[PDB]
RNA sequence: AUCCGGUCGAUCCUGCCGGAGCGCGACGCUCUCCCCAAGGACGAAGCCAUGCAUGCCUCAGGACGCGGCGGAC
RNA sequence: GUCGCGGCGCGCCGAGGGCCCGACGCCUGGCGGAGAAUCAGGGUUCGACUCCGGAGAGCGGGCCUGCGAGACGGCCCGCACAUCCAAGGACGGCAGCAGGCGCGGAACUUGCCCAAUGCGCGGCGCGCGGCGGCGCGACGGGGUGCGCGCGAGUCAGGCGGGCCCACCCCGACCCGCCAGGGCAAGGCUGGUGCCAGCAGCCGCGGUAAUUCCAGCUCGGCGAGCGUCGCGCGGCGCUGCUGCAGUUGAAACGCCCGUAGUUGGCCCCCCGCCGCCACGAGGAAACGGGAGCGCUCCAGGCAGGUUGGA
């Protein structure tokens, strides 16, 4: 078993409802586009 | 009607309800007893035993690879069970003697995947949380 | 400190006391302490003032008074911690 | 046993059946937006309210109108209905309280009472506050955000004469 | 009063396997403030060092003792 | 004989008594109920522990005293275990409260007080019961900002409390955990090259990987998220409501036949069952449910002539 590893040893935003604020207006086209970012 | 029916008949209704019920392997499976006899742990979430030897899976037919397990006896009852290393890197923290802490890969007690003959994980060892050791949240001594 | 209320009187002649409820108000500051009220309660060494609580935002509180007459009432119909924190016994 | 073992105890919320949904992960945030909704909890808390006042409402409304049972619960949640502002006094009878939502709700908030009033710039103002303890309901401060008015002490939303804002 | 994914070159089925909710415990990671609150039950009704869990009042300063009631709740 | 009836015991006489409407025997990781978990309706599963009832005090037994016990914080003997001792002898019963060992995946202090609640006796006693400590099992509420004021902490005084403290009041200072191919919301660079590894299920990886290992970015619920085992649901895959039986699993090779189940039409206005309604009688707590701003709330029964229907 001599190989376990071997790729292992190889290789402040706001908060609660202010967060979920940022996300209504930002929100309110997917979000992870790879073209708006 | 292809059932019996009529005013004075809840006795044979019982009657063919209780006989019927133990065709259903998921019933008869869980009110047997036979499985609360055969399982290794006991009809429990978990339990811990000493490591035996540690050894390598070959996957089954159509993936290909050598995954990682350790040969367990059990402390509360002396049964030699098998379980798979999770968690690409983590059987060097598995030394000869160690008291680990064994669960389920779910299924109660079925294979998964291509890991031929195993049904239980480690999750602790030597008092430590394998998780943790991975994410380097916690470190055996020496 | 300015409104001081008594209610529910029942003079007991059996223990020979009175028994009321005292509500205290002040907007935005205090009644002092137990020690102060007495004189608007009311001598004033007659009064056993005890139970007393305030609420949020304050300006209110409520508390429960027993008037003694006799001097061997207080000191036979009354309970003992409670004089210990009156100052009278001091054993 | 001690006496603490004999105190009730009870869960407000419920969890939808399918959380992954896109449709309304829409509009329940849509909802957090138009309010200060810390998180999702406060929705399930006013679905929980409403599902009641529904099933005492389709158990009277399977009954008969001249029976006593209707005559007692109908008149009592009417009552407290009106009284609490979920409904307006022009409906008086039991098939509008099947009609309500979420939202009416939510419009007796004393967030929702001092918006309406005027006395905070908007809702997330409001909300901060509410917590700063700067807004009393008829001289008795309340630190409550979710404090549910009922329309006899709504005259009487107010700046806590003892604050920082007289 | 709701379905979904997994048997074909494609297709309609039966049929299970797997997923999606609540509750009870155990394990892991993480933790600002208040209120409520369970806690050696789980084929060990296994074994116990140490301390405490039951006392209160007829016949002489008093104790001690006698007697009484309780210790079956 | 018993407080007493009774094969309860003894003598004598008879041959009865139970059973496919499941006797008898065996097994149970069996305390029963009030109840709890789940959730359209019909149902499934669990009843360790809060109230009631039963049974025991290491295991067989026997008994004294008393109105009341087959009592174990009473006695006597057998067994299995331990204890001090000059060696002759004496002596124990934590399934009471704390605490120790062992077991197991799994469970806190070797605290202070009888002040309330009740009981005993009589002002006391009470490990009942209460008050603090440990306590992310679980529940309820509020923050990590808004456009310019606060709570979290510190120091003082009240209030409360058997003694302290926590809550309230007044003064002065001041996230995290899982993921991003589909089921299922969320997509570029480097490494590795059926290896290491992922993956509940389909599947990924063979030197251009939407899935591994990382970085950036974005999603989810959120002081809480994830993994494991089990119950209920999903399930009309247990079907009374309500499944299937030509070919997918499944109609006995046939006829007779007892128990069982079922059985046309007719007289109304009597009796005896079934059924429907309405009462009487017995437990609270829980579950509903009328009224009541513990600041709201999980709550509690409060409270300002009252009330707990
Ligand atoms: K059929
Ligand atoms: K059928
Ligand atoms: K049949
Ligand atoms: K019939
Ligand atoms: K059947
Ligand atoms: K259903
Ligand atoms: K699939
Ligand atoms: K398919
Ligand atoms: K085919
Ligand atoms: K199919
Ligand atoms: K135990
Ligand atoms: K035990
Ligand atoms: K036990
Ligand atoms: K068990
Ligand atoms: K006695
Ligand atoms: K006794
Ligand atoms: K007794
Ligand atoms: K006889
Ligand atoms: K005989
Ligand atoms: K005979
Ligand atoms: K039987
Ligand atoms: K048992
Ligand atoms: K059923
Ligand atoms: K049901
Ligand atoms: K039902
Ligand atoms: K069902
Ligand atoms: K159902
Ligand atoms: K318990
Ligand atoms: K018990
Ligand atoms: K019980
Ligand atoms: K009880
Ligand atoms: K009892
Ligand atoms: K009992
Ligand atoms: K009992
Ligand atoms: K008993
Ligand atoms: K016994
Ligand atoms: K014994
Ligand atoms: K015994
Ligand atoms: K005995
Ligand atoms: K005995
Ligand atoms: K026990
Ligand atoms: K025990
Ligand atoms: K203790
Ligand atoms: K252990
Ligand atoms: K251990
Ligand atoms: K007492
Ligand atoms: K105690
Ligand atoms: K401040
Ligand atoms: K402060
Ligand atoms: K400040
Ligand atoms: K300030
Ligand atoms: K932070
Ligand atoms: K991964
Ligand atoms: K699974
Ligand atoms: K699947
Ligand atoms: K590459
Ligand atoms: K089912
Ligand atoms: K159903
Ligand atoms: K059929
Ligand atoms: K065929
Ligand atoms: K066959
Ligand atoms: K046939
Ligand atoms: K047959
Ligand atoms: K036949
Ligand atoms: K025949
Ligand atoms: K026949
Ligand atoms: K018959
Ligand atoms: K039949
Ligand atoms: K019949
Ligand atoms: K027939
Ligand atoms: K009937
Ligand atoms: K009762
Ligand atoms: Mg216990
Ligand atoms: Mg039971
Ligand atoms: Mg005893
Ligand atoms: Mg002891
Ligand atoms: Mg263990
Ligand atoms: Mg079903």
């Amino acid at each position: 078993l001599t190989s376990a590893g071997k790729v292992r040893k190889c290789t402040r935003p706001p908060r609660g409802r202010a967060y979920k604020r940022l996300l209504y207006n930002k929100n309110f086209l997917g979000p992870n586009n790879l073209l708006i970012r | 009607m292809s059932k019996t029916s009529g005013l004075y008949t809840a006795r044979k209704l019982r009657t063919v309800r209780r006989v019927n019920r133990w065709a259903d392997k998921k019933y008869r499976k869980a009110h047997l007893g036979t499985w609360l006899k055969a399982n290794p742990l006991e009809g429990a979430c978990m339990a811990r035993g000493i490591v035996t030897q540690k050894i390598g899976i070959s996957a089954k037919q159509p993936n290909s690879a050598v995954r990682k397990a350790v040969r367990v006896q059990l402390t509360k009852n002396s049964k030699k069970i098998t379980a798979f290393v999770p968690r690409d890197g983590s059987i060097t923290y598995i030394d000869n003697n160690d008291e680990v802490l064994v669960a389920g890969f779910g299924r109660a007690g079925r294979a998964v995947g291509d890991i031929p003959g195993c049904r239980f994980k480690v999750i602790k060892v030597a008092g430590i949380g394998l998780l943790a050791l991975f994410l380097r949240k916690r470190e055996k001594r020496a | 400190e300015i409104t001081v209320k008594v209610r529910k009187v029942l003079n007991n002649p059996l223990l020979q006391r009175q028994q009321c409820v005292v509500d205290v108000l002040h907007p935005g500051c205090t009644y002092e302490s137990k020690e102060a009220i007495k004189a608007k309660v009311a001598d004033q060494k007659n009064i056993v003032l005890y139970g007393f609580k305030t609420s949020f935002g304050g300006g209110h509180t409520v508390g429960f008074c027993n008037a003694y007459q006799n001097m061997d009432a207080l000191m036979k119909y009354e309970p003992g911690f409670r004089k210990i924190r009156c100052g009278l016994i001091e054993a | 046993p001690r006496i603490s073992r004999h105190r009730n105890s009870s869960k407000t919320y419920s969890t939808p059946k399918k959380p992954f949904t896109k449709p309304r992960l829409d509009a329940e945030l849509k909802l957090c937006g138009e309010y200060g909704l810390k998180c999702k909890r406060e929705i399930y808390r006013a679905r929980y309210m409403l599902a009641k006042i529904r099933r005492t409402a389709r158990n009277l409304l399977t009954l008969d109108e001249n029976d006593i049972k209707r005559r007692f619960e109908g008149a009592a949640l009417l009552r407290r209905l009106h009284m609490l502002g979920i409904l307006d006094e022009e409906k008086d009878q039991l098939d509008y309280v099947l009609g309500l939502r979420i939202e009416d709700i939510f419009k007796r908030r004393l967030q929702s009472v001092i918006v309406e009033s005027k006395l905070a710039k908007s809702v997330h103002h409001a909300r901060n506050m509410i917590k700063a303890r700067h807004i009393s309901v008829g001289g008795q401060i309340v630190n409550i955000p979710s404090y549910m008015v009922r329309i006899s002490n709504t005259s009487r939303v107010a700046i806590a004469d003892t604050s920082s804002l007289a």
